[PDB]
DNA sequence: TTTTTT
């Protein structure tokens, strides 16, 4: 019963193949492509050791039964927006899908069929084939006909929602940082892990979550394949880089979002502890029209100095993913800004 | 003060007037305001022509001295070198500008309401 | 990487209120009614119109241009519901460039464009009618009735052009929140209730209310999901509000005096009237940006908190701002300051010292050249103008004399140096003048490109053979910063078009791909007529201080007029530059006489004084 | 003095 969520990609027009895998019309299907997936089952140490136990280092996940919800970078604000689901229980369709979340194979048209769960999948599009039939008045079956008799409003329909779902290689590996572990960790994170765990993260921009997977120094062993993170061309490329990734089936794929947590609950103790005393000072000073000026310009400099801020950084970054063994370290981003300024601002 | 202290420590050290002074062999300053009279007449000819020739013969008598700013007068009533209004007095102003390097103001206090009466205003400031 | 640090963690507060600032559902009887909106199409002048409240919100990201309230607009549209809109194409344009470059954000269009402004209403009477506002206190009813006469004869023909959808699928549902997608090019504003509108003080106060205005509309005749959840407008304003002001342009058409007239912009609007800081709350819902990452020179940093913020002006800002200060002539002087772009506080100002560079640059031997540009006047157009003008006696080239500063779409256009129109009565008056251009010089669309080609030598490789003589290019067969190249050539107008063959100017880009654009064709309308067909492309060598505003510059030298001299005008003109070393002026603005305006910046001290206002560095 | 919206 282990629940995967996919982001999936293909090296032609995406929301054409995937409308085309709605209908068993055996006429625009192309090899599905997943280089993004979270796998989760209905503490925090109790968190790491289950899913480090799903994301087995062997390779593909543990559990006998999957339920695969493929997903488009789309808006249901969520970032992606669920497709297809797929039940592979069977042998021969476990087996495959181990090998596209190991290696990063191409989970044929057939494969992503025969597991289609009906049930679920159409009822996602349920409303959408309801909305059409409304609109163009004016099951799988609902879908065939809008396609083929309507194919352009059908098309660009399946294209405002689940918007900029088409996006190239190049766009990835730019806005998911030119690292491995960016494109795996980041992409896993900020798309199918973010919204649902909740949490803080869940507010929180790209180039933030990138900043966090970049102070997230779990210890990177040299590239076995010594494949170039520049050299990906295709959606073959990204999605083997990111299968085969020592960032994507064991400890770090447990520990990121345990860190990203961690990371900004430490973070927020700190900036807002600093911004409650920035706060109390700028309505309690009564200070001089350029002395508040310098004060204020000199306050965030004892907050948010670059000095300090490479400090606090550098006292958040983790040698390893496991909470009971990281080596993170107290932040002395507060107390030394109390200890040097605001006890002597508090000299009013 | 903490403003200060950080600020040298992240941006760099501004040398006072009187240690960029120092270079140019001024312990005197009178003396250099001579030298670099020259090129100072040389701008004027180039920019403010028509009234170049009453820069030829001109006595540099120390006007403010501070540690940021020396403003050195030129009496020989010369005229205003902006508009065409006998109505104004010219001051070289010494500052130290950019990599400390010296950059030299000519000035000129005019008396006339269209500039400001009696009021420092900049004409031109090279480097020395 | 630590540069993002204090964005990401203060924008947080931010967002955690734009979201209860957006989910707040609204009585029933306080959201507008259809019925409202059909009655103010039936209105004909705006007396009679009732005193209604149109319900809003506001989240003001105010902060120097060099903030960070930019960034804001990135996290905001990657976690909130939003429409992301722009003061200025260019504006739009520069935050499309800045949310593409971290997600997906879709094309991001006008304010204007938003809420229907079409051609016609470009050159429309915005300032008519009058209203004596029964106020002081001024209810926020009499402040939107204010701002709807002002704009009536814009008002009232978006309202009449959109009452002369979702209810078909809330019929099935009994799938709305699709309509967005299954029924496509409807408005942005039926899917959204966050309106982010950048640079907004580039807007007069009119607008705002408009804004709300025209929301309520798109969102009554279409039912949308939020009209039927009640909820309200909020309308998250992002600019600087001391750098950055609108003006209104109003043309006599007697005396022929265009004026343009200061007016209050939207945040100048929301920041200082006691109306709305009670009613939008703006104490709770203030997120001042307090960063300049475009100046780390500390002494150039000083100066310019010392005018954000209006604080007393010293001796030594004096002497500091001494060492900028370089001659009249020497500013003007074309064969000086090579590359630097100067700035001027009059448009004739730019007419001359870009007359004067080409001279320069024609007698020393860029290449000058006249380029073909008409104006296309219609003879029974201006007859029946004249004929209402309680003047029928006016010539032509006086229709032209102050007519050709509003029947531009670019105010670029009074600043270039061209030749005299003609008295080509065709029988449509068509007129011809000559603007010089320098090849290779900074070109900026003020058009459709087709892009027709592209180890220090240049690969020349095109589609077609070209040949470059003299500057015509032998092709047989906004923001982009392109590059002057050649004019290569390859309905009562279109008529003559085909008769005059139309040149069509080449232009470099960025990349260096040879895309050839196409020409502007624009009205003048205006009553109490003529399409201008030319090139409409803009040196970035010298401009006004008040269109700087708009974009930043790298190297710049100002030419300050005395006795005109206004410290806002100054500080403008000193920001629009990241490095103090690239900084020449006429006079010293400081030691001058200057008009300082320090109204606006008691209140965003005042702002920086208070508890519930979000200071992000 | 004073831009800008299609
Ligand atoms: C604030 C700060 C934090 C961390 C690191 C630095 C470098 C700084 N800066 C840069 C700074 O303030 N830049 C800036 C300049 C002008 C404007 C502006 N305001 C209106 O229009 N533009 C806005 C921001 C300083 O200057 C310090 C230096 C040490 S200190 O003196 O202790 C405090 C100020
Ligand atoms: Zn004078």
């Amino acid at each position: 019963p282990v629940e995967v969520t996919a982001l999936y990609a293909t090296d032609g027009c995406v929301i054409t193949s995937s409308i085309a895998l709605l209908t068993n019309s055996l006429l625009g299907a192309e090899p599905v492509y997943i280089f993004s997936y979270d796998a989760y089952t209905h503490t925090e140490q109790d968190r790491f050791e289950e899913s480090r136990a799903l994301y087995q280092a062997s390779g593909g996940l543990n559990g006998d039964s999957f339920r695969v919800t493929f997903c488009l970078l789309g808006t249901e604000r969520g970032r992606t927006r669920p497709m297809f689901v797929c039940r592979f229980e069977r042998a021969d369709d476990v087996a495959a899908l181990q090998d596209a979340l190991a290696h990063g194979t191409p989970l044929q048209p057939d494969h992503i069929a025969a597991t289609l769960d009906a049930e679920a999948t159409f009822a996602l599009h349920a409303n959408m084939i309801l909305a059409l039939t409304v609109a163009i008045n004016n099951g799988q079956r609902g879908l065939t006909t809008l396609y083929v008799h309507h194919e352009v409003r059908v098309l660009a329909a399946y294209r405002r929602a689940y918007y900029g779902s088409a996006q190239s290689p190049f766009w990835f590996l730019s806005k998911f940082g030119p690292d491995e572990k960016s494109l795996v960790l980041t992409t896993r994170y900020y798309l199918l892990q973010a919204q649902r765990l909740g949490g803080a993260g869940a507010t929180y921009d790209l180039q933030a979550i990138k900043d966090i997977c970049a102070t997230y120094a779990i210890p990177h062993a040299p590239r076995p394949d010594t494949v170039s993170a520049a050299s990906l061309t295709s959606f073959a490329a990204i999605t083997r880089f990111c299968c085969t990734s020592q960032y994507a089936r064991g400890a770090a794929a447990a520990g990121f979002p345990l860190y990203v947590e961690r990371r900004i609950a430490a973070d927020v103790r700190e900036t807002s502890a600093l911004e409650k005393f920035i706060t109390h000072d700028r309505s309690c000073l009564r200070v001089s029209d350029r002395e508040f000026i310098t004060y204020i310009y000199l306050a965030h400099f004892e907050c948010f100095s670059p000095p300090r801020l490479a400090t606090h950084l550098r006292a958040v970054t983790t040698h390893d993913p496991n909470p009971a063994a990281s080596t993170e370290q107290p932040s002395p981003l507060g107390r030394e800004a109390v200890e040097q300024f605001f006890c002597h601002v508090r000299a009013q | 003060r903490k403003a200060s202290r950080n600020a040298l420590e992240h941006f760099g050290r501004r040398e006072t007037l009187t240690e960029v002074l120092g270079r140019y062999n001024v312990q005197t300053v009178e003396g250099f305001a001579s030298e670099l009279l020259g090129r100072i007449v040389a701008c004027i000819e180039t920019h403010f022509p028509e009234h170049a020739g009453e820069y030829q013969a001109v006595s540099v008598r120390r006007a403010v001295s501070k540690d940021d700013w020396v403003l050195l007068q030129l009496v020989p009533s010369l005229s205003c070198l902006r508009f065409k209004h006998a109505t104004a007095r010219t001051f070289v102003a010494l500052s130290v500008g950019a990599n400390n390097r010296l950059c030299v103001s000519l000035c000129q206090q005019c008396f006339a309401a269209k500039c400001d009466s009696n009021r420092l205003h900049t004409l031109f400031t090279i480097d020395a | 990487a630590f540069l993002n640090f204090t964005s990401m963690h203060g924008v947080q507060p931010i967002l955690k209120r734009i979201r209860e600032l957006s989910q707040q559902q609204l009585d029933g009887a306080q959201v507008p009614h259809l019925q409202w909106f059909r009655d103010v199409a039936a209105l004909e002048s705006p007396a009679g119109l009732p005193l209604r409240e149109f319900p809003f919100a506001v989240y003001l990201i105010t902060g120097n241009a060099g903030s960070g309230k930019s960034t804001c607009v990135q996290t905001i549209n990657e976690v909130l519901d939003c429409v992301v809109t722009g003061a200025t194409r260019i504006a739009a344009q520069n935050m499309y460039a800045k949310l593409s470059g971290a997600f997906l954000s879709r094309p991001i269009n006008t304010i204007f464009h938003e809420f229907g402004f079409r051609g016609n209403h470009v050159q429309a009477q915005l300032g008519q009618y009058p209203y004596t506002l029964t106020s002081n206190p001024a209810s926020l009813e009499d402040l939107q009735r204010r701002d709807l006469t002002y704009y009536w004869e814009v008002i009232l023909d978006l309202t009449k052009r959109a009452l002369a959808e979702f209810r078909a699928l809330a019929a099935l549902e009994r799938l709305t929140r699709l309509a967005p997608a299954t029924h496509g090019a409807l408005p942005a504003f039926t899917r959204s209730n966050v309106i982010v509108i950048d640079e907004a003080g580039l807007l007069g106060r009119h607008l705002l209310t408009a804004v709300v205005y025209c929301w309520w509309m798109i969102n009554a005749l279409y039912h949308t999901p939020q009209y039927a959840a009640r909820l309200r407008p909020v309308l998250v304003c992002v600019g600087s509000p001391t750098q950055t002001a609108s003006l209104e342009s109003t043309f006599e058409h007697q005396k022929l005096r265009c004026s343009v007239r200061q007016s209050e912009n939207v945040l100048t609007y929301l920041i200082c009237n006691r109306t709305l800081r009670e009613y939008a709350r703006l104490s709770y819902s203030w997120a001042i940006f307090i960063n300049n990452k475009r100046c780390v020179e500390h002494e150039f940093g000083n100066l310019m908190k010392v005018l954000e913020y209006g604080l007393p002006i010293t001796e030594e800002h004096m002497q500091f701002v001494d060492r900028f200060v370089v001659p009249e002539n020497y500013i003007t002087n074309p064969a000086n300051l090579p590359g630097w772009t100067r700035l001027f506080s009059s448009h004739k100002e730019v007419s001359a010292y870009m007359a004067k560079l080409h001279a320069y640059l024609k007698v020393t031997r860029f290449v000058v050249f006249t380029l073909p540009v008409l104006t296309f006047v219609s003879v029974k157009e201006f007859d029946e103008y004249r004929r209402l003008t309680h003047q029928p006696g006016l010539t032509i080239e006086k229709w032209l004399t102050a007519n050709a500063s509003r029947i531009t779409n670019y105010s670029q256009s009074q600043d270039q140096d061209a030749g005299h129109m003609r008295c080509e009565v065709h029988s449509l008056v068509v007129a011809r003048n000559d603007v010089t251009y320098v090849l290779n010089s900074q070109i900026a669309v003020t058009l459709r490109k087709l892009v027709f080609g592209f180890e220090v030598a240049p690969f020349s490789t095109y589609v077609d053979n070209v040949i470059f003589r003299g500057c015509e290019m032998l092709t047989g067969s906004q923001t982009d910063n392109y590059t002057l190249m050649g004019y290569t050539y390859a309905a009562n107008v279109a008529e003559l078009l085909e008769e005059a063959p139309l040149p069509y100017v080449v232009l470099r880009d960025q990349h260096g791909f040879m895309s050839v654009v196409n020409t502007n064709i624009s009205e003048f309308v205006e009553s109490i007529m003529a399409i201008n067909a030319d090139y409409g492309i803009s040196s970035k060598l010298a401009m006004t201080i008040t269109r700087s505003q708009g974009l930043s510059l790298d190297k710049v030298a100002i030419c300050f007029t005395p006795g005109n001299l206004r410290l806002n005008s100054a500080y403008v003109a000193m920001s629009r530059t990241t490095s103090s070393e690239f900084l020449r002026m006429n006079l010293n603005p400081l030691r001058e006489r200057h008009e300082r305006d320090d109204v606006i910046s008691e209140h965003i001290l005042s702002a920086l004084r208070d508890p519930n206002v979000v200071i992000v560095y």
